RNA sequence: UCGGUUUCAAGCCGAUGGAAGUUUGAGGCAAUAACAGGUCUGUGAUGCCCUUAGACGUUCUGGGCCGCACGCGCGCUACACUGACGGAGCCAGCGAGUCUAACCUUGGCCGAGAGGUCUUGGUAAUCUUGUGAAACUCCGUCGUGCUGGGGAUAGAGCAUUGUAAUUAUUGCUCUUCAACGAGGAAUUCCUAGUAAGCGCAAGUCAUCAGCUUGCGUUGAUUACGUCCCUGCCCUUUGUACACACC
């Protein structure tokens, strides 16, 4: 797994070797002892098997000598590193560690920038390791996907966390001083929450996607004040959405309502008086 | 200016500026330990 | 203690034998202790 | 008052009285025994007691034993409990009675989680 | 059983010892209801009071309120020994008492207040308790 | 044994008979070639830092290991009416148990209970013990109402183990009755006396489980298929990219 204290411990030379090798795997499948040393750009074998000795006792690189064919092979800590290192010439985060968010294809943890603003990183781990291409491959493009929808929610308004950056597999975003629907015991405003939470659904049909899974542990509550009571809705659901075009939108939308209203049913008694929103009007609304 | 420093100057690689408001009050228990004054004033916002 | 390799872990303190459960494995067939089934 | 009597008729009530008037915990304490090394204490205790300025407090006695239930003896006393680090002056009410030492002598500081800022620099640096 | 009708007589929503009782469940969890007095201790009150429990709340006198209020104020002279009673062998007073629905609040504060005045550990864990969960 | 199948060759598969016929089903034993894996309180004028006011040695108190916005996980108890409560029926197996000590304990008295007290059998296929276990059976109360489901949290008392129970060891009595109306993305385990439900015993054990390992009690649904994914292989084949050209 991820343990980002050792990322200190490297020099200029260790990441300039470990760069060589993401340039040199992304090339040719295993790279061998001569490529990096020729690719690295570097001087002799002091730098180069100093700092890949450095990568491999700190398990970010795998020495493969298959009969004579010796060669290497980056590790999931390598690419993170790769990523927090072209993140911290970025000037995007400086500090990390606390892990809220243990997700399937997805690792949350707490960090920090510069100026001392907490954020989030979202890091993507497919099959978590039997290293091939198609793991990190798809990973990369994981977090490729989730951020430009992250950024196209953020665009237009939607309650949903400001995408800042991301570095490959890895995403940091905006930290949220906000409640889930399962810690939130009840509101002042119940009936404007969910006024809120229908209008968006009707809104993000307009957009044309339906975030098929829109259930209690989605919806985060941010409070703003404490003397007033300020809410805000934000919402954690990419590569479950689903365009407005797929054969089963239907049921994934009534679905997403047909649990708003039954939470809202449930833990805090308000049932809504109008009529759900149905697929139709939707499918006409964009 | 190194008196305005909380920790030592290497701000460019190390941990961030850690801010320690201290909320002190006085608890009139006669004689009484750091720790049981610690535990008597505590207020959050 | 283990009455055997100075170890404090791995006490099989029952029937007051005391010998951890590496050393006791080993002197198992010395006690008695055969392998069955 | 403890179990309805005046606080002088307590106070001056010995330790067997009080053991008659004590609730199971007590009895079962001291039916079981005490140790030597309390006897000198309890004299060190009353020693402060009757070297005291009138009208004020008595001198302080320094004490280790959190396990020792208050006793009306020692009704009045000020006493700076050890918490395992540092001493407690605590003068002994008639309120006190029956209970531990310790429990007037907390053992920790409190676990103030509610500071975000000092959490968002206590972080593992990465550089 | 027996059927056996009534016309009228019964009450839906009656009151005893200034709380609430409602009058179509058994007196038993009708009596429960009230704080200081739980399944238990309604049921050996009513065993003591001679009054049918088998018959509902609906089908209760004023005059077995009238014995049930007495035996609320006097649990050690109808026989209910001072095992079966919340707050016995009281340090202030040395007495046993069954506390009511309105003064076992009352007598919480005086508790949580005693361990608070004597600043025991209990007293300052439980109000930096409420103190910081609270804000 | 009979019949399919196979060069009709070693075998496979179905049926029948059989205590038992997937190899009736589980695991220990080698030689082999790979190990900087653990320590021996093994040894040799062997290379290190010093050499000793260092506490790596002792002790003595009292605090810790639980401290709580939370993340993660194994679980225990639950959301009831194939159910809870109150009455009666009453059926196991695997164990364990005391000496120069106090272990497993019948029975008789006291006590609401927890427990106490006076005795006793057994060093045990002989006594505890038929471990009269629970789920379960039957006869009643409740009636779908967070209810009499659930028993969190909290109050006061009473006892036990322990030198010592406060941050509450545990047990018992009364009271408080929080959340939880079959649970999202997801995921674990299982083919017959097996899953599941149920308790008991033994290890830790002075007090305890919700820990573990066995045990018996009650006892289903669904396959007896496939390579869909998960892997594990073993073939065939092209080839190091034999580091081909950009
Ligand atoms: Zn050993």
């Amino acid at each position: 797994k991820l343990d980002t204290s050792h990322m200190r411990y490297l020099t200029t030379d260790d990441f300039r070797v470990l760069q060589a090798v993401e340039q040199g795997s992304r090339s040719h499948e295993v790279v061998p002892t001569p490529l990096i040393h020729q690719i690295s750009g570097m001087r002799s074998q002091s730098g180069t098997n100093r700092a890949i000795s450095d990568l491999a006792k700190l398990s970010l690189i795998s020495k493969m000598r298959n009969v004579k064919y010796d060669g290497y092979r980056l590790t999931y800590n390598g690419i993170d590193y790769l990523a927090l290192k072209t993140m911290l010439n970025r000037d995007t985060v400086y500090s990390v560690g606390n892990t809220i968010g243990v997700g399937k294809e997805s690792d949350i943890y707490k960090v920090s920038d510069k100026n001392g603003n907490p954020r989030v990183m979202k890091i993507h781990r497919l099959g978590r390791s039997n290293q091939g291409a198609n793991w990190m491959h798809l990973s990369r493009l994981a977090a490729n996907k989730e951020y430009q929808f992250m950024s196209m929610l953020y665009s237009k308004g939607f309650k949903v966390p400001e995408p800042f950056d991301n570095s490959r597999h890895i995403v940091v975003m905006e930290l949220i001083e906000g409640y889930p629907m399962r810690r939130l015991r009840k509101h002042k405003n119940i009936p404007k929450l969910y006024s809120d939470l229908m209008c968006f659904i009707v809104d993000l049909a307009n957009s044309g996607l339906i975030h098929c899974d829109f259930n209690e542990f989605n919806i985060m509550i941010k409070d703003k004040l404490e003397d007033e009571n300020d809410c805000g809705f934000v919402v954690i659901d990419f590569p479950q959405c689903i365009s407005i075009q797929h054969q089963d939108a239907d049921y994934y939308f009534q679905r997403d309502v047909d649990c708003i209203r039954r939470f809202f049913k449930k833990k805090l008694k308000y049932e809504p008086k109008p009529d759900s929103s149905m697929l139709d009007t939707e499918g006409f609304g964009d | 200016e190194y008196d305005g420093l909380t920790t030592a100057r290497y701000d460019d690689h190390g941990f961030l500026p850690g801010r320690e408001q201290t909320s002190k009050k006085a608890a009139v228990p006669k004689g009484t330990s750091d720790y049981q004054a610690k535990w008597y004033l505590d207020d959050v916002i | 203690q283990c009455r055997v390799c100075s170890s404090h872990t791995g006490l099989i303190r029952k029937y007051g034998l005391n010998i951890c459960r590496q050393c006791f494995r080993e002197k198992a067939n010395d006690i008695g202790f055969n392998k069955f089934r | 008052s403890y179990r309805g009597v005046d606080l002088e008729k307590l106070l001056e009530m010995s330790t067997e009285d009080f053991v008659k008037l004590a609730p199971a915990r007590v009895r079962r304490r001291f039916a079981r025994g005490m140790t030597s090394k309390p006897a000198g204490f309890m004299k060190k205790l009353r020693a402060a007691k009757l070297a005291a300025p009138e009208n004020e407090k008595p001198a302080p006695v320094r004490t280790h034993m959190r396990n020792m239930i208050i006793v009306p003896e020692m009704i009045g006393s000020v006493v700076g409990i050890y918490n395992g680090k540092a001493f407690n002056q605590v003068e002994i009410r008639p309120e006190m009675l029956g209970h531990y030492l310790g429990e007037f002598s907390i053992t920790y500081t409190p676990v103030r989680h509610g500071r975000a800022g000092a959490t968002t620099s206590r972080f593992i640096p990465l550089k | 059983s027996l059927v056996v009708q009534e016309q009228g007589s019964f009450q839906h929503i009656l009151r005893l010892l200034n709380t609430n009782v409602d009058g179509n469940i058994k007196i038993v969890y009708a009596l429960t209801t009230i704080k200081g007095v739980g399944r238990r201790y309604s049921n050996l009150v009513c065993k003591k009071a001679d009054v049918d429990l088998h018959k509902r709340a609906g089908e209760l006198t004023q005059e077995e309120l009238e014995r049930i209020v007495q035996i609320m104020q006097n649990p050690t002279h109808y026989k209910i020994p001072a095992w079966f009673l919340n707050r016995q062998n009281d340090i202030t007073d040395g007495k046993d008492y069954h506390t009511l629905a309105n003064n076992v609040e009352s007598k919480l504060r005086d508790d949580l207040e005693r361990l608070k005045k004597i600043r025991a550990h209990r007293g300052i864990r439980h109000f930096w308790g409420l103190r910081v969960r609270g804000q």
